[PDB]
């Protein structure tokens, strides 16, 4: 309708302006916001654990995973390295985001999970519905012109896109990942025969009716991991059942399609989920039925939940709201001024509203505190920290 | 002197802003019954509760129809309701640009 | 008079524009005012990130469950019209997915009511996220339950009123059962039109309605949050006198996209898929200071390209495809070629295949840009290379020996090169 | 009492039919 398109351009001009009275406070919020616009827009973000830190030098050196959405050209698989300022201090330091490798990839990358047990070895999730595992290292550098060369590994047990990528910390290799053809399908890899050509699926999981959202193992026991779709129902799965239809736990959890969750690191049993219904949902593997704290302010779609690795009772969901907000869960609760509650509920902590478009896929780099790398579909990168003030 | 950036709202975003906010004064009186931060709706009542009285207020689809006493409805036949208090459901329906979905489109996820 | 008016108008585009910011934020806010380090006086509330977050479940149960209410708990419903049978349908409206634009609602249903003179079933239980009721006569729709599951449309008589297409209007009985500080600011707009005022309430954002408890936080507030003001505080012997202009720069223009800002319409600001773009970095809060508020305040990097680039040719933009390559400036552009061939074919004192040899001489010293005379040696053979096919073709082969003869009598060039090239010419007659 | 700022703007942003009238409607322009 006409309507509808005055509408999205009065919007667009209201998210300019929006955004440039955000970056008008931006010292005022933030003690690091770094904003950088790729090439390609990004669909994935993960920070590699590795971490260089120059002698002499102010800053540091960490490495980011980040995927390409091209509309028609030759997609890769770009890592990038990053510099921070680290404690004290950079002015000019002339390429701080600069590209390391890009490795060509057939389709645009929809996950950029690297095993962890060998950051080596990073998976990537085409629109096709095959899963490659890269290898950066042994890969060129310089991306070859030509077709989407040998990823050194190639696992098929989907039958259609897919957009979940666990890695199993526990146990090396294993890559799970979920489609959208409602299966969960589990590769072992790892322990699997060289030359590389084709993985079969060690066990697939039909339990979820809708297309599965997204996928994460549970971060202590190797057994257990949790799997959302879109049939409102986050169900975690149980290895080792004698049976992959029925799940060990099958909680509705939300009421419209739910899509992002994240295990806490510390605790072994709290557990986020965002979803459609602009709630982000705590929840304790201890009883199922029972539903924590709600956290809700979002005005969309919850794409991504995850807990920072530094801190166990801090949760940042972000989605097509365009808003990453961080929560802070030991906050739920407390008795807040009026203005206070003007503002926001008690448990949100801090809305980060830097990006004019939809935030693709967010991360927090493990080797600094509260720093988090944002992409949204406007081909724009965002190393940001929250401003220390917030948090104490 | 440095150039002029070329301000990026124009004229029709203004004027179509100008008109938003003219039915958003004619409607919920925010700048003048609602102290430039309230939306001031008048309630009317529908059914009585014979056991309250049910009232809608007039800015329709904002706020449920409640019970009310006949006492309490001759003291509240008019609501003033702050907009951080605002049911977030339903207070996006106050403008069409209070929050949109930019790229509603297709395809994505 | 007219100054007024462009006063007026001036200050009403970005009072406009903040305005409709303030009945905005306040419901989808772009940043917590709280977190704004100079807006410190909100969020009273100190950090005590110090209990394990294992026992909330425990918590809760122990809140919610072990305490649990019952909210509520068939249906019993009955008078007559006023102003003819009536139909009576529950409505129940579903939670609004994805695939849904509106929220759904699904109507799952008569009686002859007199002409202005049912036991229902236990159908309620949540994908539905409320129940209502419906009568058609002539409508009326009641809701049985709220968000939080309400109890609703109480058991009694009710005169619920029905609206055409209690109240004066056709309404409708049944009986339901069961089964000081004081703030001036001085706008002023080319230093002759002023208007004085003073805030009607003090510490308050004029345009966001925001409570700025402090004067250095209101200023603050004041210039980075409504920037396309310029707020110069000049101080009142009573209270604070905060003089307001119109931000003269103001660089507020797209901040997506530079493409974006010169697409034709329909396709400008389009979001409906990937766009490349060329890479650049910023950085904008890198380690502030974070110094001590006071009121002696009132008395950036990037790398890349950070714009939009144009063709020099026909002044249009220029994509980010066509950037690494095509750098537009090379050797001999076109119009130099024509006029050489104008100026050669425009002499008086010259013969035909003089002149065409002439020309194809110069065109072809332009498209290789020989500078050095040692070089010119080889250019012989560069042109029997390129223009001997030419040359036999238009049969110019003798005036072309002729300007061999010339050039070896300007140096440059020999007598080897003369028969080199003269032999080189002989082999594509040949064949 | 020379006005008051919210009253200003409110005189500024609308200028027609919900205008409120009030000390809007009085001599606001050229003071």
């Amino acid at each position: 309708d006409k309507e509808a398109a005055f509408d999205d351009a009065v919007e667009e001009r209201v998210i300019n302006e929006e955004y440039k009275i955000w970056k008008k406070n931006t010292p005022f919020l933030y003690d690091l916001v770094m904003t950088h616009a790729l090439e390609w827009p990004s669909l994935t973000a993960q920070w590699l654990p590795d971490v260089t830190r120059p002698e002499g030098k102010d800053f540091s050196i960490h490495r980011l995973v980040l995927g390409t959405h091209t509309s028609d050209e030759q997609n890769h698989l770009v890592i990038a390295s990053v510099q921070l300022p680290n404690d004290d201090a950079f002015g000019s330091v002339s390429g701080k985001i600069e590209i390391e490798i890009k490795i060509n990839h057939e389709g645009e990358v929809n996950r950029a999970r690297y095993m962890p047990q060998n950051p080596c070895i990073i998976a990537t999730k085409t629109p096709s519905s095959d899963v490659l595992v890269f290898d950066y290292t042994k890969h060129p550098s310089k991306p070859d012109p030509s077709g989407e060369c040998n990823p050194d590994l190639r696992l098929r047990g989907h039958q259609k896109e897919g957009y979940g990528l666990s890695w199993n910390p526990n146990l090396s290799g294993h890559l799970l990942s979920a489609s959208d053809d409602h299966t969960i399908c589990l590769w072992d890899i790892s322990a699997v025969p060289k030359e590389g050509k084709v993985v079969d699926a060690k066990t697939i999981f039909t339990g979820h009716t809708a297309v599965v959202e997204d996928v994460s193992w549970h971060l202590l026991h190797e057994s257990l991991f949790g799997s959302v779709a879109d049939d409102q129902k986050l169900m975690i799965w149980d290895t080792r059942s004698n049976n992959t239809s029925k799940p060990s736990h099958s909680v509705d959890a939300h009421t419209a399609e739910v899509n992002c969750l994240s295990f806490n690191p510390y605790s072994e049993f709290i557990l986020a989920t965002g979803s459609a219904d602009k709630t982000v949902a705590l929840w304790d593997l201890r009883n199922l039925k029972l539903k924590l704290h709600s956290f809700e302010s979002h005005k969309d779609e919850i794409f991504q939940v995850q807990w920072s690795p530094h801190n166990e009772t801090i949760l940042a969901s972000s989605g097509t709201d365009r808003r990453l907000n961080v929560w802070d869960l030991s906050k739920i609760g407390e008795e807040q001024s009026p203005e206070d509650a003007e503002d926001g509920p008690p448990e949100l902590l801090f809305i980060h509203g830097g990006h004019t478009a939809k935030i693709s896929d967010f991360s927090w780099n493990p080797n600094e505190p509260w720093v988090i790398c944002s992409v949204s579909e406007d081909n724009i990168m965002q190393v940001w920290q929250m401003a220390e003030n917030i948090y104490n | 002197s440095l150039p002029r950036p070329h301000d990026f709202f124009d004229a029709q975003t203004l004027d179509a802003i100008r008109h938003r906010a003219i039915c958003f004064n004619l409607s919920a009186h925010i700048e003048s019954l609602g102290k430039g931060h309230s939306v001031v709706f008048h309630s009317t009542v529908i059914a009585k509760r014979k056991e309250k009285l049910l009232l809608h207020w007039m800015p329709e689809d904002i706020l449920p129809d409640v019970w009310v006493n006949e006492s309490e409805r001759h003291q509240l036949k008019t609501k003033v309701v702050h907009l951080s208090k605002l049911p977030k459901d339903t207070a996006l329906l106050l403008d069409p640009n209070i929050y949109r979905t930019m790229p509603q489109k297709r395809l994505k996820r | 008079q007219a100054d007024h008016e462009l006063f007026l108008q001036a200050f009403e585009k970005p009072t406009q524009i903040y305005r409709f910011l303030r009945t905005r934020n306040l419901i989808a806010p772009i940043f917590l005012h709280r977190t704004l380090t100079y807006m410190s006086h909100r969020n009273s509330r100190t950090n005590i990130k110090r209990k394990t977050f294992k026992v909330d479940d425990m918590l809760s149960k122990v809140e919610k469950m072990k305490g649990e209410q019952e909210s509520h708990s068939h249906l019993q419903l009955t008078t007559g019209f006023f102003h003819v049978t009536l139909e009576v349908l529950l409505v129940k409206v579903c939670h609004k997915k994805r695939k849904d634009v509106s929220c759904p609602i699904r109507q799952v249903p008569k009686k002859q009511v007199p002409l202005n003179p049912a036991v229902s079933s236990n159908e309620f239980e949540h994908m539905v996220k409320s129940y209502s009721l419906l009568f058609r006569v002539f409508v009326a729709q009641m809701t049985v339950f709220d968000k939080n599951r309400r109890l609703q449309l109480l058991d009694g008589e009710y005169e619920v009123a029905m609206q055409e297409m209690f109240s004066q209007g056709p309404t409708l009985q049944f009986t339901l059962r069961w089964t000081k500080l004081r703030i001036f600011y001085q706008f002023l707009y080319n230093n002759n039109t002023r208007q004085q005022t003073e805030a009607r309430d003090d510490l308050h954002c004029p345009w966001c309605t925001l409570n700025c408890r402090k004067l250095y936080s209101l200023l603050k507030h004041l210039k980075l949050c409504h920037s396309r003001f310029i707020f110069n505080y000049v101080y009142h012997p009573k209270g604070a006198r905060i003089d307001v202009s119109i931000n003269e720069c103001y660089d507020g223009s797209y901040a997506g996209n530079p493409q974006d800002i010169h697409r034709q319409p329909g396709f400008a600001f389009s979001r409906n898929g990937p766009v490349k773009r060329t890479p650049i970095t910023h950085i904008l809060v890198c380690r502030p200071k974070r110094t001590k508020a006071s009121m002696s305040e009132f008395l950036t990097y990037s790398s890349g390209h950070n714009r939009l680039y144009f063709h020099s040719d026909t002044c249009l933009p220029l994509r980010p495809q066509e950037m690494e390559v095509d750098s537009e400036d090379e050797k001999d552009p076109e119009w130099l070629r024509e006029k050489t061939i104008t100026q050669i074919e425009e002499f008086s004192d010259v013969n035909e295949g003089e002149k065409e040899v002439m020309k194809l001489w110069n065109l072809h010293v332009m498209k290789h840009g020989f500078i050095a005379d040692n070089q010119m040696n080889h250019a012989c053979m560069l042109f029997v290379e390129n223009y001997g096919q030419k040359i036999i073709k238009k049969n110019l082969c003798r005036n072309f020996m002729l300007h061999l003869v010339s050039m070896h009598d300007f140096n440059l060039i020999s007598i080897m090169s003369i028969d080199k090239a003269v032999t080189k010419l002989r082999e594509m007659q040949q064949k | 009492p020379p006005a008051t700022q919210i009253s200003d703007l409110s005189k500024r942003k609308p200028k027609t039919e919900d205008f409120l009238t009030f000390l809007c409607l009085r001599g606001s322009p050229a003071l």
